[PDB]
């Protein structure tokens, strides 16, 4: 069957405020998003076929002036892909990526992004996540923000 | 024999192409014609096409200081435009900050939405003592209305003085 | 015939200036730079087999003191991964990456990479392209500035 | 067969001070550190099987303030993935990443993530090592700091 | 009919999951139970389980400023603590800076580990005339010890003023 | 038994290696020995070699400060070398700014070009009374061209002082 998924952030539903979260919006069948024999489902995309998979993720960080200072200049920008399963109530982290930045209020605006990547050994039912560490920073757009999979090869 | 627009060629056969907001689902084959269904929420196409999946509209992202003047629809693209002091950059795809005019230089009126402020250097009887990116040259002071007398004429960069005679 | 591409900066022919342009000068057959069952013309990796490719790119900026200052110590590097086709005129972009950056002229060497990747679907006759922001930044190493895809299958 | 290999820092083994060095630790079987039909060996992740194999790296660096003050605060924080044989003496650089850093002493901690990612031809014998700048700021973990490999397809 | 802890169904039939310290080699087969093998080196699982592989423990880093309070075994994780002066933060997983109370305010004791600092006003006849994370609310002076009378009372920010008579 | 250099055992015959500037299009069959073809433009290889490609000669990149001294060639790699004032650095792989020499100190001569400056204190009669990378210990000035006399005697980090009697 060999599956795949490559999910965009749904712009509709970013949670605001500058806590790290756990994020649960995606679009799954919409401009690049597309699944094919995964689900996504409670905010998590979950395997329904046991193999290798390669997982990946790009996160984008922005900022104007126009929505006032920030809470505060030194930031840390991060991303974290957790894997859980239907079964286990914990989650484990698999990549981790970012930076610590310093974002002065004399340039009108800013910019980073994140990129992590890695081959993974999956079964049914284990549930893929994204969390990040400043939701209100995040860039709602389809070719900046978005996460994947897909199955490289069989367990044997 | 085939219409370069409106038509395409496949199997050695003349099929129709998909009108704006629909998207070719699968091509023509030899028992029938092209399938063309219309584009899902919030995606779009412009054009006659032969199109796998329709486009998304971007995203006018307040965040960037973006806001839609154009919502498009399943026939047309979303339009965005850099809110009130911005305009677009494209080197940053980004709302950069309007260039401030000199003292000595006013902004050129209407000011334009989404594009840069132009600088025009005042004229005779005009005068900008300010950086702005907004500020036209004001005309001078005229004493007459303060019941006082002009001292000494003004510049471009700087206001006429006025002064109480006895 | 599970196609491929990696392709590495054209070091004899990268664009000149500051403004953001569409990179079409990249070596196809030396060193890393190889192609399989793709075609690379008219500055654009065309697509010859449908598929679901991994695309990818890593493109690295760097500058020295003895070019002289830079226009402005305040920049935004980014990388932009495009689609478009023979067909249509316009082109539309499927990852997106980068980082706005202060370069002081107090240090005498600056560095900065970018990569991003991505699962895409691909037609024949579709033609991917690399756009970037300040060209004379680019890093003209093939280890440094390079694109690339590979076939994982097939659209069915 | 389709050898893999994802490799993960040995946090038991990293190596000190602040010259670049090439990274000869890793865990093989434990977490998420895995390897099938390919070699660790001498410090090396050796190519058993010809292929066209997909390479990746994430390199997180780290400084907290009750490490002391660093060296110098202009940091220029690289990751190289460079290739040899059992045969030739020297080794070849294939991807590279990273980017020069200013970490002030008034921020009490500092972090930054490279990711590199590429498509290359490997014959049996060759071997793949990283080299990274500044091997006493690398994070320990196993989300944070890791490489591998897997074949795509055959040479043919 | 299983047992929703300790038990699982494959097969149709009724599989003992494997103990904690155990990983699950192997799913019971038609004619044998489950396969349990030990965790590796380092290694965890602290659970009844079906595991495919074990968990490998957190490295408490001291170059994070992390070290060690319980150093788990096969059957338990790994605890860190963030080292004295600084608390974990959840947001940048990172050790930070315990905040420092203002002057007026002094640090409650007992001060907890790998917990930030709480401020509290100091009481009557106490001060503080600092910013610190770690001092609480000190005494004022009494002149007498220096052989001194109380010139001026003290306050919450500052400290009593003893002077010799004559 | 085959030779361990210029000569590789496959098939349990022995073959002949590629000679430099060519590289291993494919290995010896049954029927024919090791196929070598030439390196293609700007690639090469430097030893007797079992290759399955060229290697690409690195490039001098100006924009690193960095200039051929050897071009290399099918046969032999390109050497790059720091332009004027800068060194090699293996750390960064970058070209550094080079170490300037205190006053009382001097650069070392002639200078080396890639090579970092070294610095030499003056010897007695010679100064050097600023911070330079390329400065060597200048000798004091002497008097009598002035038409003066030694007021005082230089150091290693000034010069002497002339003055003119009467
Ligand atoms: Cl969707
Ligand atoms: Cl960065
Ligand atoms: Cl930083
Ligand atoms: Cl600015
Ligand atoms: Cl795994
Ligand atoms: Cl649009
Ligand atoms: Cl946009
Ligand atoms: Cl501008
Ligand atoms: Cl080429
Ligand atoms: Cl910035
Ligand atoms: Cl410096
Ligand atoms: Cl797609
Ligand atoms: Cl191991
Ligand atoms: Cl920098
Ligand atoms: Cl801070
Ligand atoms: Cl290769
Ligand atoms: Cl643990
Ligand atoms: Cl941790
Ligand atoms: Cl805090
Ligand atoms: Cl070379
Ligand atoms: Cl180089
Ligand atoms: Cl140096
Ligand atoms: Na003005
Ligand atoms: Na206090
Ligand atoms: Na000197």
């Amino acid at each position: 069957a060999q599956p795949f998924a490559h999910l965009t952030i749904n712009a509709t539903d970013i949670p605001s405020g500058s806590h790290k979260v756990s994020l649960s919006s995606w679009y799954h069948d919409r401009g690049w998003a597309k699944i094919s024999n995964m689900t996504f489902s409670n905010g998590k995309l979950i395997v329904n076929q046991d193999g290798f998979y390669y997982l990946y993720a790009n996160i984008c960080f922005r900022h104007h002036e126009t929505s006032g200072d920030l809470a505060t200049e030194y930031l840390q920008l991060m991303v974290y892909v957790t894997k859980t399963s239907i079964k286990i109530p914990s989650s484990h982290t698999l990549m981790k990526g970012g930076s610590t930045k310093y974002w002065s209020g004399n340039s009108e605006f800013h910019f980073y992004s994140i990129n992590v990547g890695g081959f993974f050994k999956l079964r049914s039912g284990e549930e893929i996540s994204i969390e990040v560490s400043n939701p209100s920073l995040l860039d709602p757009d389809q070719d900046a923000t978005y996460f994947g999979a897909f199955k490289v090869r069989d367990i044997d | 024999p085939c219409t370069q627009e409106r038509h395409y060629e496949h199997l050695g056969r003349c099929c129709s192409r998909c009108e704006p907001g629909k998207y070719l689902s699968s091509k023509c084959t030899p028992t029938s014609d092209s399938v063309c269904l219309p584009c899902g929420p919030d995606e779009y196409l412009d054009t006659w096409n032969e199109e796998d999946k329709c486009l998304l509209h971007k995203v006018c992202d307040a965040g960037k200081a973006l806001v839609a003047v154009d919502p498009g629809n399943h026939t047309a693209p979303r339009r965005c435009a850099c809110t009130a002091g911005y305009h677009w950059n494209s080197d940053c795809e980004c709302c950069r900050r309007n260039t401030e005019c000199a003292p000595g230089f006013g902004a050129q009126h209407p000011l334009q939405l989404n594009k840069d402020t132009v600088c025009t250097p005042c004229l005779l009887g005009f005068f900008s003592d300010v950086f702005s990116s907004t500020d036209k040259c004001k005309p001078w002071t005229n004493c007459t209305l303060l019941g006082k007398l002009e001292a000494h004429q003004g510049t471009t960069e700087s206001d006429v003085v006025c002064s109480s005679s006895m």
